[PDB]
């Protein structure tokens, strides 16, 4: 359904998070006390019954999953009922 | 001997409590309330098994 | 002034015992074990449930030298 | 009526994470030594004869005039799952699976496995916990082998730690940075020290007096102490707690030193409040709702329940021998009728002879499994055996499915093989 | 191995000095930090010529001469 035989040379990484960091010889900032103490405003998870009109929480666990679910390749080769 | 305790006044005893199966323990050691407690004192597990 | 030979390295004649009491060990393995993050040691797992006797005090801190501790 | 939410609490150390257990500490998570009856008291028969204790009177069990046949309550077996559980948990189980061995459970999990020279003999194959290390302060202290020969001798204090509850401090001496380095972090892995972390910071000031540095840890809302004390304090995970020292950074003595050992020398001064309670012999509030199964049970043991039947023990006692073993060429027909014609195929335990009722493709196929046993000389002959026949024919061993022979390399006749298997099928 | 009585501090290390305790101070210990805290037990003489714990003293309003600490 909705087909169109595209193409795609550069897919992403996996999303696995894993990913090496860019390797640096120095820091910007060699103070190393700045991660240690960095504060800031609270995440109050729910202000009341956590409604909002767009739905901002389950839309976006739903678009996460999905390209996880993608990148995973559905995630049942690896074991589904090798049990 | 169950008729004669009864009406003849006579004391049974240790010995003879024990052989008419009533109690099944006997101590002849000096403040066995206290050796118990301590003993359960240095027991640790509230668990029926232990 | 001539002190004790060895002395610079001698123990704490009365706190040495302390860090070795099987009590000790029960108290600290028993929170390193409880945290969770540890695999106790075989001798836990049975000095657990047969915890050492509880008035077995060292003569060091009973200062009482004609007590059978 | 508290004005200090609950919901506002913790200091942020910025990306520093530290554990918070939802209800209670991984380790008293599981019960399986209790559970299933893995232990010395069960081990240790004594006793076993209290759980029926009731037979004393043989009148009164079978009359059943108390219910209190138990131990501790109704019955010998009423919450052995919650209500044991009301006892401060001073000496919990932990992480108790043999599956896979202390070093690859220490292997996956930590960051130790990978430096064994550091761990110590004892805490080896034990840890989980990715510790982080961080070096308080090196120094360099000379150090004389003799008048002549003086050495550098770095000195190091470090803290290994994890937030997790674990962490130890070590501090060493060695002629070198990295050899002083591993030295005392092997120092720290022996001096490691846990929290219960249940109670997520000290429930009572804690004036501890380390080697000369005055130390006081105290309830805080959060973390509110030094940069580096507050930094330990967050290797151990207290989230409310506040430690100081010296009553103010003038007050001397204050080294790094001094420092890191004070606040661990209090945090093992710290007693737990399940272990202040058990000291009191007294329940903690925390772990009443183990009570409330055998609360219940008490509540809805009326009548029926309670209710324990008339003249019947439970203990039926033994009297007689039965003996159903039937020969085995009976066996062999037994079941003929009620399952498939020759039940008993090949179960050694069942049949006293074990291949018998098989048919010869299924007694090949054990001798499939089965291999060829040296041949001595004597067993050693020029005659050629259906088993090198049949090598020479190629076909198999397997082929010959009409032919009663069922091991090809018996140096028995056809009809030898036939009779020392006529017995059976 | 360790005494049940962790700590035992009286109030005063002075007779002279008799540290009368005012209800909210005592409902000040029973609060660490929005935990509700039975833990450490101080026992203070009412004006009643009884001697109770902080507990009970707190439960009925009533302050009374710091005796101990105890815990």
């Amino acid at each position: 359904m909705k087909y169109a035989d595209l193409e795609l040379t550069t897919r992403g990484e996996f999303p696995h998070g894993m990913k090496e960091p860019g390797f640096v010889k120095k820091l910007d900032q060699n103070i190393p006390w700045y991660f240690s103490t960095y504060r800031s405003m609270y995440h109050w998870p729910i202000t009341g019954d956590n409604w909002s009109d767009l739905n901002e929480a389950e839309k976006h666990h739903d678009l996460h999953m999905f390209y996880t679910l993608a990148w995973w390749k559905l995630g049942e080769g690896i074991f589904d009922a090798n049990d | 001997l169950a008729e004669f305790i009864m009406l003849t006044g006579t004391s049974l005893f240790a010995g003879d409590a024990l052989r008419l199966g009533w109690t099944d323990l006997f101590t002849t050691l000096p403040d066995m309330s206290y050796h118990i407690k301590d003993w359960f004192d240095t027991t640790e597990h509230m668990h029926n098994d232990a | 002034y001539k002190m004790p030979k060895n002395m610079g390295v001698a123990p704490r004649f009365d706190v040495w015992n302390e860090s070795y009491e099987p009590w000790q060990h029960m108290k600290r393995m028993g929170r390193l074990v409880g945290t969770g993050f540890y695999i106790p040691p075989e001798w836990y797992n049975h000095f657990r449930m047969f915890p050492p006797i509880n008035h077995n005090f060292q003569q060091e801190k009973t200062l009482n030298p004609r007590n059978e501790s | 009526k508290n004005l200090n939410s609950w919901y506002a609490k913790g200091t942020m150390r910025g990306g520093v994470p530290r554990i918070y257990y939802a209800w209670m500490r991984p380790g008293s998570f599981t019960r399986r030594r209790f559970e299933k009856m893995r232990n010395p008291f069960v081990d240790l028969e004594t006793g076993t004869s209290l759980y029926f204790r009731d037979t004393r009177d043989s009148a009164e069990a079978v009359a059943h005039a108390a219910d209190s046949k138990g131990l501790k309550g109704m019955d010998n077996a009423i919450d052995l799952y919650n209500e044991y559980r009301i006892v401060p948990d001073l000496y919990p189980e932990g992480f108790q699976w043999k599956h896979k061995l202390n070093t690859e459970y220490n292997q996956w999990r930590s960051n130790t496995w990978l430096t064994p020279d550091l761990i110590p003999q004892e805490h080896r194959g034990r840890f989980l916990c990715n510790f982080q290390l961080n070096i308080v302060a090196y120094d360099m202290r000379v150090v004389k082998f003799s008048p002549k020969d003086h050495r550098q001798w770095i000195y190091c204090v470090l803290y290994v730690g994890s937030g997790k509850g674990i962490a130890g401090w070590g501090r060493a001496v060695a002629p070198s940075t990295q050899e002083a380095k591993k030295e005392a972090i092997r120092e720290a892995f022996s001096n490691i020290i846990a929290v219960d972390l249940e109670q997520e910071g000290p429930m009572y000031p804690v004036r501890v007096n380390a080697d000369g540095v005055r130390v006081l840890l105290y309830p805080a809302k959060r973390i509110v102490a030094n940069f580096r004390v507050a930094d330990i304090l967050c290797a151990f995970g207290f989230q409310h707690a506040g430690c100081r020292i010296n009553l103010k950074a003038t007050n001397n003595p204050k080294s790094p030193t001094h420092t890191v050992e004070g606040v661990f020398e209090a945090v093992k001064a710290l007693r737990s409040v399940s272990e202040i309670a058990a000291s009191r012999g007294k329940v903690p509030h925390s772990l009443i709702y183990n009570i409330y199964p055998y609360l219940e049970e008490i509540r809805r043991r009326k009548g029926m329940m309670a209710m324990h039947p008339p003249g019947k023990d439970g203990l039926l006692m033994p009297d007689r021998v039965v003996d159903n073993r039937l020969p085995d060429h009976l066996k062999k027909g037994y079941y003929d009728d009620v399952y498939w014609k020759d039940f008993f195929a090949g179960s050694r335990e069942h049949l006293n002879e074990p291949k018998m009722g098989l048919r010869g493709d299924e007694m090949r196929q054990r001798l499939e499994s089965a291999q060829s046993r040296p041949i001595s000389s004597s067993t050693g002959s020029g005659r050629r055996t259906l088993e090198d026949v049949l090598k020479r024919l190629g076909k198999t061993t397997k082929d010959l499915g009409s032919i009663p022979i069922v091991n090809p390399r018996l140096d028995i006749k056809l009809p030898t093989h036939i009779k020392r298997n006529y017995s059976l099928h | 191995g360790d005494s049940t009585i962790n700590v035992i501090e009286p109030c005063a290390y002075d007779g002279k000095t008799e540290f009368e305790w005012s209800p909210k101070m005592m409902r000040r210990l029973m609060n660490t930090h929005g935990i509700h805290n039975r833990l450490v037990v101080y026992i203070c003489r009412t004006a009643d010529n009884r001697v109770i714990d902080h507990i009970q003293a707190v439960k009925e309003n009533v302050g009374g001469r710091g005796l101990i600490m105890v815990h």
